[PDB]
Formats: C-alpha cells, structure tokens, sequence
DNA sequence: ATCTTTTTTTTTTCACAATCCCGGTGCCGAGGCCGCTCAATTGGTCGTAGACAGCTCTAGCACCGCTTAAACGCACGTACGGATTCCGTACGTGCGTTTAAGCGGTGCTAGAGCTGTCTACGACCAATTGAGCGGCCTCGGCACCGGGATTGTGAAAAAAAAAAGAT
DNA sequence: ATCTTTTTTTTTTCACAATCCCGGTGCCGAGGCCGCTCAATTGGTCGTAGACAGCTCTAGCACCGCTTAAACGCACGTACGGAATCCGTACGTGCGTTTAAGCGGTGCTAGAGCTGTCTACGACCAATTGAGCGGCCTCGGCACCGGGATTGTGAAAAAAAAAAGAT
C-alpha cells in the first residue's frame, strides 16, 4: 500500500484532500488524520446519496443517474434534504405535491 | 421593456410547477417585478466578481459564486 | 363540441410541470432581460452562455419555490387563487422585503 | 493547445457508484451535481473545523476538529454514520 | 364598578412592552429548563451566569419575532386572534418547518 | 415540568413586544414546543463547543458561537 | 504610528496583525489593514451618530444598547446591513398593526 | 490580586463618539454591543476577501480586494461612503511614507 | 301620501381611570489618571507573487432564412371571493388568594485558566514515480415518435331515493 | 291518511378527450483504452505546538428566610370567529390568428487564458519604545418615587336619524 488511500481503505483521495486543507488557509498546520478523516466522510456522504439516486434511477426504468434522480433522491431523504436546504439542483425539478383543497369534490 | 418578454404563461407555468391552481390577475406584474429584483441582487454581485477579475465577459464561476452569497447555492455549473 | 370545467385543465398542467424538469420560460427573452439588466450595472459585457443558464435555472428554482409558499398564504386565507398580498406576505416573512 | 488540466472527483465517484450499484451510470449533468455537493460540504467542514481551531486557539486542524465539525455540520444519524466512518478510517491508516 | 372594554388594555400592554427593552420571561424558571435540557446532552454541567442569559436574551428575541409573523399570518386571514396555524405557517416559511 | 415555568402571563407578555392584540388559548402550549426545539438547536451546538473545548462549563462564547452557527448572531456577550 | 499617517483613530496596526493570524490569506498588502481600518472607523461612526441622536431623543447623554437598536432599525440600509444580528438588551420600534387599533 | 488581559475596540469607539457627539457618552452593555459589531464585520469584509483572493488564485489580499468586499458586503449608499474613507485614507498613508 | 309614534344608530356630555412629567435624592459605574509591559514599530535582508507584455485560439457574438409551436386576444359562463347576516362561546378584564421569583447572605470548592517543560508531530525539501489527466474513439442508452392500451372526467341523464305539494 | 309532483342524491351507462405505455428507430455522449506528465509519495532535518503536569483562585453553586409582585384560579359577558347564504364578475377554458423562439449554419474577432521575464513588495528576524492594558478612584447621569398635570375610555343621556306602524 504505497498510496494513503490504500492505507485508509478508501475510494477517496486523501492526498489531494490534505492538499486542499493546506492551499485553502483553514490554519497554519494541518494534522496527518484530517484528510483521512474528511475523505471518509466526504466518501460516506456521496455513497449515501448514489444509493438513493441509483435506486430513483430504477424506479424510473433507467440506467443512468441524472440530475432529476439526485433531486428526488435528496429531496424524498428526510436528512439529505436537511443538509441541502439552500441548495439548487440543476435540472432537478420538484418533488409531486398537490394541496388537498385544491383537488375537487 | 424585455420584462414583458417574462410572459402570462410563462408565468403561468413556473406557479403551476409550484402547486397553484388559481391566478389572479394581478400576479403577473407583481411576478415581474418581484424577478427583476431577484435578477438585479444576484447580477450586481456576479459583475461585481468580473470585475474584480479583471474580465470583460461574465463566467458561470461569477454567478455560482454571487448565489453562494445570496444564500442560494446552485449545484452543476461548477463550484 | 366538449368543455372542461375551470380548475381540471390547471389541475392536469400541475402533474403535468412537477413531473418534468425542464426550464419553463422561453430562453431568448430572458437572455435579453439578463443583459439589459447587466448593461445598466457595467456596459459591454460578454456572457457565458452557461453563467445565462445558471442565472435561468436559479430564478425559476426560486420563482416556483415562492409561489409554492404564496399559495400556502392563499389557502391559509381561506382562498384558492393567489393573489399579490400573498406573495407579499411570504416574501415579508422570508426576509426579502 | 490540449486543454489545461480541470481537476474533478468523477472517477471516485465512479468508484463509489460501482460499489453500491455496479450497473448504474451517470450524465454528465448528474456528475457535475455530484462535484458541486463534494466541493460544498468540503467548503463546509474545511471551514467549521478552521474556526473550532481559532476559537481555541490552536494552529492545527487535526481529525478531531473534523469530528467536531461533522458534528455541528451534519444532522442526527447522517452525522453519526460518517463520525464512525471517519474514526474507523483514522484508525485503520494510523496502525498501517 | 370599572370595566375596560376588551381591546382596551390589552393595546396599553402592546404600547408599554415595546417601550422597554427588559426580559419577560421569569429568570429563575428559564435557567432550570436551561439545565433540564443540557441534561440531555451531557450529564454534570455548569454554566457561566452569562452564558444563560445570552441564551434567554436570543430566546425572547427568537419569539417575540416570531410572534411579530404569526401576527401577520393571522390578519391575512380577516383575524384579530393569533392560532397555532399562523405560528405553523410563519415557521413553514422561515425554512424552520418542513 | 420545568417547561411549565414558561407561564401563560409570559408568554402573553412576549406576544404583547410581538404587536399582538388577541390570543388563542391553544398558542401558549404551542409556543413552549417552539420554544423546546430552538433551545435545543441552540444549547446541543453550544454543548458541542464546550465539548470539543475540553471543559465542564458552558460559556458565554459557547453560546455565541452556536448561535452564529444558526444564524441568529448575538452582540454583547463578547461575540 | 500607521493610524495617524492615514488619518485614523481606529488602531492599522492591530487590524493588519488581526489579518495575519485569521489565516486570511498567505500575506497581507500594506494598503489592506489601512483600506479595513478606515471602513471599520466609518462603519461606528455612522452607528454612533444616530444612535447619539437616539440618546438625545430618550433624552439621555449616555447611548444604551436600545438607542443602537432603534437607530439601526429605523435606518434602511443599516438594518440590511444588520438583518441577522440580535442587539441584546435592544427591544423592538414600537409598531401597532392598523386594523388592531379600535374605529 | 493579578491581571488578565483581554483587547478589545472601546477606546476608538470612544475616540470616533467624541467626533460625531462630543457631549455624549456610552454605557458598557452598549460598548460590549459595538465591540462585537466592529469584530462581526470585521470577520465579514475579510473573509469576503478571503475568498476573492482564493476565486482568482492570488496569495495576497490587498486593499484591492478589501474594496471588492466591501461593494459586495455593504448596501449600496453605505458601500459608496465606506470605499471612498478608505481610498482616502490609503492615499494619506502612501503619501506620508 | 301624510302624520304622529316607536325602534335603532350617532353624538355629544360626564366621571375617573391609567399614564405622563417634574423636581428631589442617593447610589454605583462611567470615565479619568497612572504606571508598567507587551505588542506595534523601525530598519534590514531575501525570494518570489504578480504586474506586464507578448502570443494563441476558444467561444461569444451577429446575422439570416425557415418551420411551427407558443403567444396572443377574444368569446363565453362557471365557481370563486367577497359582502352580509347571525349565533355561540372562547376570549379579555378584574376581582381575591396562593406561590415561588428575587434578593441579599454566607460558605465551599469544582474547574477554569495561566506557566513552564519537552518531545511527537507537521512544515519544508529534494528526488522518485504512478495516479489522474486530456485526447481519441464507439456503440448502447434513451430521446423521439406513432400506435394502440388505458384513464378519468363529465355531463348527462338515467336512475333511484327524499322532500314536498296536493287529491 | 293517501296519491302525484317536484326536487335532491347518488350512483351508473356511455362517448370520448386526453394521456400513458408499447416497441421501433436513429443520434451522440458515457465510458473505456492509452500514454504522457505533474502532483503525490518517500525518506531526512528541524522547530515549535500542544499535551501533560503543577499551582492559583475565579466564578459557579448550594442552602436559607423574608418581602413582595407575579402567578393563579375564578366570575362574568362581550366582541370575535365561523358557519351559512347570496350576488356579480374575474378568471379558466377553448378557439382562431399572429408572433418570434428555436434551429443550424456561417463568418469574424474580442478577449480569455497561458507563457516568460524582473522587480517591487511582503515575510521574516532583532531591537526598540510608547500605545493600550488593568488597577484604582470618584462623582454626576439616571433609576426610583411621590404627588400634581394631562391625557384618553366607557357609559349613560341626549339628540338625530331611520325604520315602523296607523289615518
Ligand atoms: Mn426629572
Ligand atoms: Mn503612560
Ligand atoms: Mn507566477
Ligand atoms: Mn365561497
Ligand atoms: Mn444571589
Ligand atoms: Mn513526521
Ligand atoms: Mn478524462
Ligand atoms: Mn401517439
Ligand atoms: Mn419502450
Ligand atoms: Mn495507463
Ligand atoms: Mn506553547
Ligand atoms: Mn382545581
Ligand atoms: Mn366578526
Ligand atoms: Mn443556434
Ligand atoms: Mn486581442
Ligand atoms: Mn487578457
Ligand atoms: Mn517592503
Ligand atoms: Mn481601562
Ligand atoms: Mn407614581
């Protein structure tokens, strides 16, 4: 295991990510476990979300994600929807929702 | 006068996206207006980022980084 | 010959619109707005036909999310049609002004 | 000529998509979603885990203001899962 | 007897409360439901005497502009009474409520 | 219990700084769930300061800094 | 001192050591702390002179947090400014609903 | 008993309050309040400028990007005012090196 | 249509609330001075960030002709908002009794916060190399379309069940 | 106490308008292969951030007992909210006509974006000095209060207008 990511057991790359943490002024010195720790989590996150994505993808009788299927995946997460609560997603319309007085009688 | 180009059934269907049945007709003008204010506050900031940058055409970088400033994040557009 | 009774037709273009994702105003007239608006803030712009885009895809994300909450305002007074002191009232309690 | 280097993360997310479904694709929309969500919560803990160093004055960003960070950052269970996931991943490359 | 009418004292009340600026809730009772629900974050805490009252300060001015939008929502349906359905609104469209 | 130590005669009191005339007799239950979720938004992010600071005592800070977080900025307890 | 060399009350010196250690950025201009400094100064100054005029409203010579809170508020662009900021000790611009006053 | 030492912005507030009003002073709670306004916009303008630097790959803020913030930040009769104390008063401090 | 009588709405005239405000009085924090010290300043060295000049070619702009979907404007009438009445009780007001906040008090110490030691950790560096990039190419996923399967309205009316008018 | 009429309810027949789901088909961007290159990896020096230990004393906290003002519980009745009804037209639906967005194709250069040179500027360190700190003190601004000045509120009574009834 040559790389770090390798030795973290991640997809992520932690090299650029401790890149990224001393190129971007956060503080004077960065610790050896921080980017293992962010890659991890920024790796958990966007797992989570193709999950969701990728099973609105099927539902939809598709094989590609497209920006519609992260909307409606986020959007339909009652957690995922919290973390982008200010959050524009290109493309991704919204979420079916007609009010109850509205419909007839 | 290209806010007119913003018209009645444009409109019409951004309030039909967002679940509205019934449009009085006084809504239209207000939209207008309501847009134009929207579009001054984000167009403002991301000149003021072309600007600064020294350029003569506005990025997308411009307007993605003046909506982040908005409080109104854009996702697929870079950033 | 045949007619639909008033809130069917619109009932059906609200599936219709929260189905798709499409941008929903024409592109030319509002690229025009866009620069129109731009030149009175700096003169001889140029703009990335992406950044036009950007600006599009954050007015109607932002216009249809409005009228989302100005037509809870309309049905909170009781009323199935919105009306513009229901989109000042969301905007006043959205800290827009 | 040939266009200067655009840094990304699609071929981890490529990665991570193959994991969890390994027959599923991605536009190039979808993709520039995907980096711009990246990019944002990096922004976001990056930038929590800076100021929990000011505010005790500290010089070094180590995982435990990440830990911290995520905390504050990410609600309930989303915080939890990664909070593990970041510990485990710490402990893991610190043995090796 | 005396008798105002009702209305009457409830706006001397309105006209003298945004004259002041002091705290309205009880200090002592706020510092226990304070403590009650640190309880639950951690066990055995302390808590600098200004580090509560920055808490009630933030509170106060949490609800009494919150109810200034409540108020709002009440009269945009023809209503003198403020409802929970008002204060549920004007949270929906802070972004607070879902 | 101690929930209850936010009185009705409090609660009106707040209403009457808000510019409310009249009150419904459902609010001021109402109010104390309002008030039970920002108080916990507030104190658990204080609390996680004050964790991360490696301390048994709350501080004024404590509570800034989480307040900030939220968007709800405090002046004058040294923020 | 840098202050008295552009013309300031408000410390240059501080507000350029204040840039360096915020890790703002890798350095720091010469004319940077003197530009901030300067619009710190201005920034109080138009806070204190209508919360001065508040003060001589209340009939007060000392301005307390409330004579802060109702100059910003009534101001239009201070209040923008400050749209998110809770002025402790501040209270509110008294403001009576029309339809709840008695016809 | 011994010390503790703790900066802070009150004696410029002071010295800025004796310009505009010399015949009024300043309660503490009203200090402490404008203490953490000079130290919230302070965080503000350079944190804008922060991120100006970093968008446009530059190392060093300078008062360009000072200026830059401050347009973006303040509104806009507060921002002209604001840009032109400082221009002035980089040009008396450039000019009496 | 006209005339006096009876019922409802409008307008002053009065008694008393609650609230200003004014001049006295004491109390504590605003503000001033004071002397030490630590952060700002001055004077000097070194290297590199970025202003500037020169070159490249991406893509932002203009323009024109053709197709056709979308915008426009007008007719028409249904159901929606608003105006009106009207009735019940959920509200506000103002008693009197009950309660715990508030205050000033003394006593005890958890733990905040500062100091001084020192070594595990991260910056900085050169040299080493393979992960990640653009460039290149293609073919399977999906946008588009026509056709027939399915839906959902709607009015109609046809039927069926209730209320009303009538022998 | 019965039969026939009219109106309300609540299904169902039935075109049929609009849409949903089907394979068929052709365009092109997802995604894989390549090989070149720059950012990540590797091993060595070196300095200081911060953990850990040891001491100082601040500020949080605990039990205590009066003195009120605030909370509480309750009686009473009015003005408010909501249900019920009624009328006019504003806004939805549909059609025929007009308008220009979208398309894709072509032609031109502004200016984005990248390179190389060189130096003015800012990091860095050592020495210096007075601006800003805490500590101490004192005294005038303002909170509190009592006893008139004055400013509204609500209630009968009086006045006027509007409906009502009678010659
Ligand atoms: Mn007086
Ligand atoms: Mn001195
Ligand atoms: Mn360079
Ligand atoms: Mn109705
Ligand atoms: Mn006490
Ligand atoms: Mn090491
Ligand atoms: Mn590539
Ligand atoms: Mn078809
Ligand atoms: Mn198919
Ligand atoms: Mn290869
Ligand atoms: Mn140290
Ligand atoms: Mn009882
Ligand atoms: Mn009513
Ligand atoms: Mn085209
Ligand atoms: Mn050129
Ligand atoms: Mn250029
Ligand atoms: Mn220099
Ligand atoms: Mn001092
Ligand atoms: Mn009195």
């Amino acid at each position: 295991a040559k790389t770090r990511s390798s030795r973290a057991g991640l997809q992520f790359p932690v090299g650029r990510v401790h890149r990224l943490l001393r190129k971007g002024n956060y503080s004077e010195r960065v610790g050896a476990g921080a980017p293992v720790y962010l890659a991890a989590v920024l790796e958990y996150l966007t797992a989570e979300i193709l999950e969701l994505a990728g099973n609105a993808a099927r539902d939809n009788k598709k094989t590609r994600i497209i920006p519609r299927h992260l909307q409606l995946a986020i959007r339909n997460d009652e957690e995922l929807n919290k973390l982008l609560g200010r959050v524009t997603i290109a493309q991704g319309g919204v979420l079916p929702n007609i009010q109850a007085v509205l419909l007839p009688k | 006068d290209n806010i007119q180009g913003i018209t009645k059934p444009a409109i019409r269907r951004l309030a039909r996206r967002g679940g509205v049945k019934r449009i009085s007709g006084l809504i239209y003008e207000e939209t207008r207006g309501v847009l134009k204010v929207f579009l001054e506050n984000v167009i403002r900031d991301a000149v003021t980022y072309t600007e600064h940058a020294k350029r003569k055409t506005v990025t997308a970088m411009d307007v993605v980084y003046a909506l982040k400033r908005q409080g109104r994040t854009l996702y697929g557009f870079g950033g | 010959p045949h007619r639909y009774r008033p809130g069917t037709v619109a009932l059906r273009e609200i599936r219709r619109y929260q189905k798709s994702t499409e941008l929903l105003i024409r592109k030319l007239p509002f690229q025009r707005l866009v620069r129109e608006i731009a030149q009175d803030f700096k003169t001889d712009l140029r703009f990335q036909s992406s950044a036009v885009m950007a600006l599009q895809e954050a007015c109607e994300a932002y216009l249809v999310g409005l009228f989302e909450d100005t037509n809870l305002c309309a049905i909170h007074a009781k009323r199935v049609t919105i009306m513009p002191k229901d989109i000042q009232l969301a905007r006043r309690i959205r800290g827009e002004r | 000529r040939k266009r200067s280097r655009k840094e990304s993360y699609s071929i981890y997310v490529y990665k991570v998509l193959k994991q969890v479904h390994p027959d599923t694709g991605i536009s190039s929309k979808a993709m520039g979603i995907m980096n711009s969500f990246v990019n944002d919560i990096f922004e976001r803990i990056a930038g929590e885990a800076s100021r929990l160093a000011h505010y005790n004055k500290r010089s070094t960003i180590t995982s435990r203001e990440i830990q911290t960070a995520v905390r504050l950052l990410l609600p309930g269970e989303l915080a939890k899962h990664a909070v593990s996931e970041g510990t485990k991943a710490v402990t893991k490359y610190t043995s090796a």
